[PDB]
């Protein structure tokens, strides 16, 4: 019903209208976390080239 | 005039970002070229439409834009298409393989080889920012780079632009147009990892695009390029108040403050209407009443879900075309005495309204008719928690089995980070369940 | 060939269902987390609405409308009754009721309470049934969960021979394009010791429940009587027919609260489908005018009519989604 | 994205030659390696599969192994044979004698290096690399004992790359030598530790769709192997061809494998025709549809309906309603849900290519990861300890330096994927 905050301009207007009141990691932390992956991923293969040496 | 700087990574993002750009240019006036006949500050300029471009002394209009993909073959489609000249090749980053529909591969094997060049390539483009108020980042829940790279990004980007307000349109997986059997895992896997970096997050469920499209476009099996013209309109809806003059959503974290009240709870629903269909002979054209009401029916929405049966924490209409407030209000006072529209008891019971005079542009030979009069309705309710429903239980029955988990190991993750994404999931579920009932 | 799932053991009525569904030939039962179904018999409480109707290429629908239990639960009928323009504080078939938790309208509850002191005259309520205020305020604190306050009806019509009380039970089926079918045939649920005034302690012959009668049979088997002999009895009696003194109050009173929530719970645009079997609970007292007790979500039929009413969910709320290769209701008309 | 072929022994470059001949036709290319087509569909991914060479004459990535000078000489001589690069014909001269051991320990050691410095040399030409699909038997020697040795020493030079195979499984109703259950057996165990996709291609099956469907009374080797091309045409149509689904060696790993040692595929196609003789009746789509998904056009001789479907792939090939197809696909799915793991979520996918292949107006592949490819691995299995219980023809083995050992270790790992398989069919 109430119709606030009306302001208009040549592209459009804008207005509220209300109905009833109511009642992070740093750099340091990225870089450790891709680089334990890739040692995961190091070993994995290296577990991989042994299993083919025997 | 603050400048935002656009993201699009991975297939869907990419694509997507053409959809958007080419509808911007139309709406601006800019050719494919990059000239601008109506804008007469040649080389420069601190206009809404400056936002989104920057200006060369040729005259020239360049998207404040970044294209990036694992994979060349989509991007060079971007390369060699229409507007070719519209973006310079340094803010077109391409890969030599893909992903794989692997959120491991992307985030952490293929993804710690290109991260350093795309912040660079960033960096490049917020440099030329008088003042930088943030980003705006799409891509697919579901697509391996879609998933992985952009969480890694949204890290990195907290931590380089800390101060700055970072806004997501994502692609929620649909198995009508999906591409693989492994999209509720990348899903999940990405909201963890980005749900503390992203202030707003629009979602856009590819069902309901793919069944709107069906249902009010008449296409019998819609592409992705049907799907992409009607996103762009979406977006071009919620972006136009950063793009035009206005009172309503002028800066990004406008957006924080007008939909998101709790941190955690920033998945808006879309709504948009009409979407009627191009080569539709006679057409009756919808009032402000009728589109306004259609505003509430879920068939028109976003994310197929039902708001009847969940809390509002926030609403927003965004008018385009021959709209006055007295025809608002009025369709306004109707529709609330015939629908159950329910507000938290710690929010004011309204309606925050953006008209714009200038009725939606449509792409010439487009599958979308010309219209009078848009609206697209943004609401924070918690029924949109209905859609992370449905993916954490596709989530847990792959889970039990461990079924491709072996997948994302091989690439270096740990099982405890799926399990842990999933927990983060369940508190997110809950957080929409103590604000809901 | 259709496909369904069970999702509720308990339920007696959707037994009977999916036992004639199958008969039929041209269903079959999957297990109950196979997603890739046509039809749901889902369970009472966590029933997942959400994730229904997001199986392309598959129609899908469920025995339960989603919001519907804010008719269906004491404390939220009261809400909607006294909220809702439709029914309104007014409302006339409708007892005198308040919401009261244990340590809200506890104020309000006793100004109503003083009108009829002070005005000496029927002061009885139920929640268990008292005369006084204060031993049923300390009877709610004490079990720990959220009761309703209701005005005890204290003129009941009463059954002869025996001198009985009785409550009137209809078995009401809204279908999924809102449809309100009222199930011809009802049951009175007896008393079968004489209604006691001036003792409130003897829960026997005040509740008509069929677990606390179970004098047991003396009258009719069961404690069960039928429309047939109500009908015969108040003709007999009273000068009048079922129809006109009680069964035009019953229609009204189904048609208007399921009216009121229309536009909450239908499913007319939406990606799946709901249909429900509701069981309304009446009590008529000595001047032949009929109040709502109670209305169920999940109802129990009686013995004798449930081949008859579970053929007709069939009919009515399955088969008319998913055809196969005389009607038992009153459409109640809107 | 560059795929390395590789083909092994008599079967091996027999399916192998049918393979580039029937590609070749469908991406439009000659004999002489000049292009002769119209549409330009033909060559965006043309790289995938072809290197081209000076003078814009195309050249097969593929390489040609033999213990013996035989089989690849009728290659040579064949309808094809001139657009292989001779350079990369890769021969012994004695042979393997249909033995596993003289493949893999003795003869094919000595050969395994001159095959490896041509890999390498095909390899470095590559942008970037997806990695190797091998054809071969498992009954033979050549193709069985040294294909399974370049695999394993293939994934020792390139780990980070995909490993894929066309393995022909040996039959008793097409059989060469009574020896080729040790040899399949011994094979299978290095295939369920060495590859990412196998694709299961039966010679019992084979000869049941000509003898059975086909009419075919008594069929030869040619017969079976028309069968093999057209399957293998159809598998890796989307690798072929752009599409909606921009399809890998990689993606197909990811998203048909959910165990990593359950990998084995059981192929289909539809309609089934034999050589010379045309069909005139063009099939509709919920034909194409319902037959693909038949037993009757199984690759792989087991009955689905004895399983459950892990994923599914499926791969339309010809003008049609793509509406229809979605339709269809949905259907089958519904109408037989029991048979589809309800813990994989929406596990078939759909692809649909424009391009038909040669004499068909439309045609469906099937790929299909079945619980019930236990099955092929049982009757191998069977075979197998019926002359192994009493250590028959075991010395042509031992005669080449192996053990008895490495038999029980061969046949406890193969029992093993079989109660692998097991597993999920019930849980
Ligand atoms: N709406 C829309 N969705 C798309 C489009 N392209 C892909 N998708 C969806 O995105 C999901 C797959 O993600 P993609 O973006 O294709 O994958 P990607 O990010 O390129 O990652 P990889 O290819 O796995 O490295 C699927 O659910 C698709 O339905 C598009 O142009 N529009
Ligand atoms: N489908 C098919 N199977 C074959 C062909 N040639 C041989 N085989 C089968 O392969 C096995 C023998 O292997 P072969 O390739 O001749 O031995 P290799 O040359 O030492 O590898 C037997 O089980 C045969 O049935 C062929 O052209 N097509
Ligand atoms: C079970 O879900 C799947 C399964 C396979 C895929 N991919 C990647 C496909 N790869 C190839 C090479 N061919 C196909 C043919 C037809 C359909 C898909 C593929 C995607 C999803
Ligand atoms: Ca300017
Ligand atoms: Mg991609
Ligand atoms: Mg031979």
């Amino acid at each position: 019903m109430e119709v606030i905050e009306l302001n208009k301009c040549t592209s459009g207007q804008s207005f509220e209208v209300i109905l009833k009141p109511p009642s992070d990691p740093s750099l340091e932390e990225i870089q450790k976390k891709l680089e334990a992956a890739e040692e995961r991923r190091k070993y994995q293969e290296a577990e991989l080239l042994k299993h083919l040496a025997e | 005039m603050r400048e935002c700087i656009s993201i699009h990574v991975g297939q869907a993002g990419v694509q997507i970002g053409n959809a958007c750009w080419e509808l911007y240019c139309l709406e601006h006036g800019i050719q494919p070229d990059g000239q601008m006949p109506s804008d007469k500050t040649i080389g420069g300029g601190d206009d809404s439409f400056n936002t989104f471009f920057s200006e060369t002394g040729a005259g020239k209009h360049v998207p404040r834009a970044v294209f990036v993909d694992l994979e060349p073959t989509v991007i060079d489609e971007v390369r060699t298409g229409t507007y070719r000249q519209l973006f310079h090749p340094e803010q077109l980053i391409t890969g030599k393989e893909d992903a794989a529909n692997n959120y491991a591969r992307g985030h952490y094997t293929i993804g710690k080889e290109i991260i350093d060049l795309v912040l660079d390539r960033i960096r490049k483009l917020a440099d030329q920012c008088t003042g930088l108020q943030g980003f705006l980042v799409f891509h697919s829940f579901g697509g391996g780079t879609g998933s992985g790279f952009t969480s890694l990004l949204m890290e990195r980007l907290s931590v380089d632009y800390g101060k700055k307000s970072k806004l997501e349109f994502s692609i929620y997986p649909a198995p009508q147009v999906s591409t693989a059997v492994v999209e509720p895992y990348n899903s999940i896997l990405t909201t963890h990892t980005t749900l503390e970096h992203s202030d707003c997050a629009f979602m856009v469920d590819n069902e309901a695009i793919y069944d709107i499209c069906r249902r009010n476009l008449d296409i019998e099996r819609p592409t992705y390029t049907n799907l992409n013209r009607l996103i762009s309109q979406i977006v071009s809806s919620i972006t136009a108040s950063l793009r035009f003059d206005g009172a309503l959503n002028v800066d990004l974290t406008e957006f924080q403050t007008n939909l998101v009240p709790y941190p955690r709870i920033h998945f808006p629903l879309a709504t948009y209407a009409p979407v009627i269909s191009a080569e539709k002979a006679y057409h009756e054209q919808l009032s402000v009443a009728e589109i306004t009401n259609a505003c509430f029916e879920p068939a028109n929405q976003m994310v197929k879900c039902d708001p009847r049966h969940g809390k509002y924490m926030a609403c927003c209409l965004l008018y385009r075309g021959d709209v006055v407030p007295k025809d608002v209000n009025a369709a306004i006072a109707t529709i609330k005495t015939k629908r159950s529209i329910q507000f938290v008891d710690w929010c004011p019971t309204g309606f925050k309204v953006g008209i714009n005079y200038q009725p939606p542009t449509v792409v010439p030979g487009g599958d979308l008719a010309k219209v009078q009069r848009a609206v697209c309705m943004l609401s924070n309710t918690t029924a949109i928690a209905e859609a992370w429903a449905r993916l954490d239980h596709k989530f847990d029955l792959m889970y039990a089995k461990r079924a491709f988990v072996h997948w994302y190991v091989g690439e270096g993750m740990e099982e405890g980070e799926f399990s842990e994404a999933r927990e983060d999931m369940a508190a997110l579920e809950k957080d929409y369940e103590e604000v809901g009932v | 060939m259709y496909t369904f799932v069970v999702r509720d053991e308990n339920s007696s009525v959707y037994a009977e269902v999916s036992r004639l569904l199958l008969a039929t030939g041209q269903w079959k039962r999957l297990r109950k987390d196979n997603p890739r179904f046509n039809l749901m018999l889902g369970e009472r409480n966590r029933l997942p609405f959400g994730r229904l109707g997001h199986e392309p290429g598959l129609v899908q629908l469920v025995n339960y409308y989603r919001g519907a239990d804010k008719l269906c639960r004491k404390a939220s009928l009261v809400k909607l009754i006294k909220t809702s323009p439709e029914l309104s504080e007014s409302c006339t078939w409708f007892p005198e009721s308040y919401v009261i938790y244990p340590t809200d309208e506890r104020e309000v509850f006793l100004a109503a309470y003083n009108r009829r002191r002070e005005g000496r005259e029927g002061n009885v309520w139920i929640a268990l049934i008292s005369s006084e205020a204060s031993e049923l305020l300390d009877f709610i604190d004490e079990q720990g969960q959220v009761h309703v306050i209701q005005k005890y009806l204290e003129k009941p019509l009463l059954l002869e021979p025996g001198h009985r009380k009785f409550d009137i039970r209809s078995w009401v089926l809204v279908d999924h394009l809102y449809n309100i079918y009222l199930y011809r045939e009802g049951v009175l649920r007896t008393s079968s010791e004489p209604y006691n005034s001036a003792n409130f302690q003897d829960k026997t012959c005040h509740l008509t429940n069929h677990c606390i009668q179970k004098n047991y049979g003396r009258y009719e088997e069961g404690n069960e009587m039928f429309f047939e002999e109500f009908n015969q009895y108040l003709m007999d009696a009273l000068n009048t027919t079922l129809e006109n003194s009680i069964l035009l109050q019953i229609k009204h009173i189904i048609r208007s609260c399921l009216m009121c929530i229309e536009p909450a719970i239908s499913t007319k645009h939406l990606h799946y489908q709901s249909f429900q079997l509701f069981g309304f609970d009446f009590m008529v007292d000595e001047e032949l005018k009929v109040w709502l007790i109670e209305v169920n979500g999940a109802p129990a039929c009686a013995q004798k009519l449930y081949a008859e009413l579970c053929q007709g969910i069939v009919d009515v709320a399955i088969s008319s989604v998913f055809p196969l290769a005389t009607s038992i209701f009153i459409k109640l008309h809107h | 994205r560059e795929i390395v072929h590789i083909q092994a022994g008599q079967c091996g470059n027999q399916i192998g030659a049918k393979f580039w001949e029937v590609i070749s036709d469908e991406h439009g290319i000659d004999p002489t390696g000049s292009y002769h087509g119209d549409s330009d569909l033909q060559l965006e991914r043309i790289n995938v599969y072809y290197n081209e060479a000076t003078g814009n004459k195309y050249v097969p990535r593929a390489i040609l192994v033999d213990l013996e000078p035989g089989t690849m000489d009728s290659v040579r001589s064949g309808p094809f044979g001139q657009i292989f690069r001779p350079d990369n014909f890769v021969f012994g001269q004695s042979g393997a004698g249909n033995n596993w051991a003289k493949g893999h320990y003795t003869e094919g050691a000595e050969l395994v290096d001159s095959v490896l410095d041509v890999v390498r040399k095909e390899s470095e030409s590559c942008d970037c690399l997806q990695g190797f699909q091998l054809t071969h038997s498992l009954g033979g020697g050549t193709g069985s004992g040294m294909g399974t040795l370049l695999i394993s020493k293939i994934r020792e030079e390139y780990p980070d790359r995909i490993m894929n195979t066309f393995s022909v499984m040996p039959s008793p109703k097409v059989s060469d030598t009574v020896v080729e259950p040790y040899n399949a057996t011994l094979s299978v165990h290095q295939l369920v530790e060495n590859t990412d996709e196998t694709y299961c291609i039966d010679n019992e099956a084979l000869y049941d769709i000509c003898f059975r469907t086909l009419k075919l009374t008594t069929p030869t080797y040619g017969d079976l192997n028309h069968l093999v091309s057209a399957t293998m045409s159809g598998v890796t149509t989307c690798l072929r061809f752009p599409g909606q689904l921009n399809a890998d060696l990689r993606k197909l790993a990811v998203n048909m494998v959910p165990f990593p040692r359950l990998h084995f595929f059981m192929p289909g196609f539809a309609p089934l025709t034999s050589r010379g003789s045309q069909q005139y009746r063009a099939l509709t789509v919920p034909e194409l549809t319902q037959q693909m998904f038949d037993s009757k056009n199984m690759m792989a001789a087991c009955d689905p309906r004895h399983g459950r479907y892990l994923t599914v792939a499926a791969i339309f090939r010809g003008r049609m309603s793509m509406k229809e197809v979605d339709e269809q696909m949905l259907n089958v799915q519904n109408k037989n849900s029991s048979y589809f793991v309800e813990w994989i979520p929406n596990n078939v996918k759909t692809a649909v290519c424009d391009i038909p292949p040669r004499g068909l107006k439309m045609s469906a592949t099937f790929i299909g990861n079945s619980t019930a490819i236990q099955e092929l691995f049982k009757r191998i299995s069977e075979q197998f300890t019926a002359m192994f219980r009493r250590k028959a023809f075991l010395h042509w083995y031992t005669g080449e330096g192996m053990d008895e050992m490495e038999f029980t270790e061969a046949e406890s790992n193969m029992n093993d994927l079989v109660s692998e398989y097991q597993q999920y069919q019930d849980a």
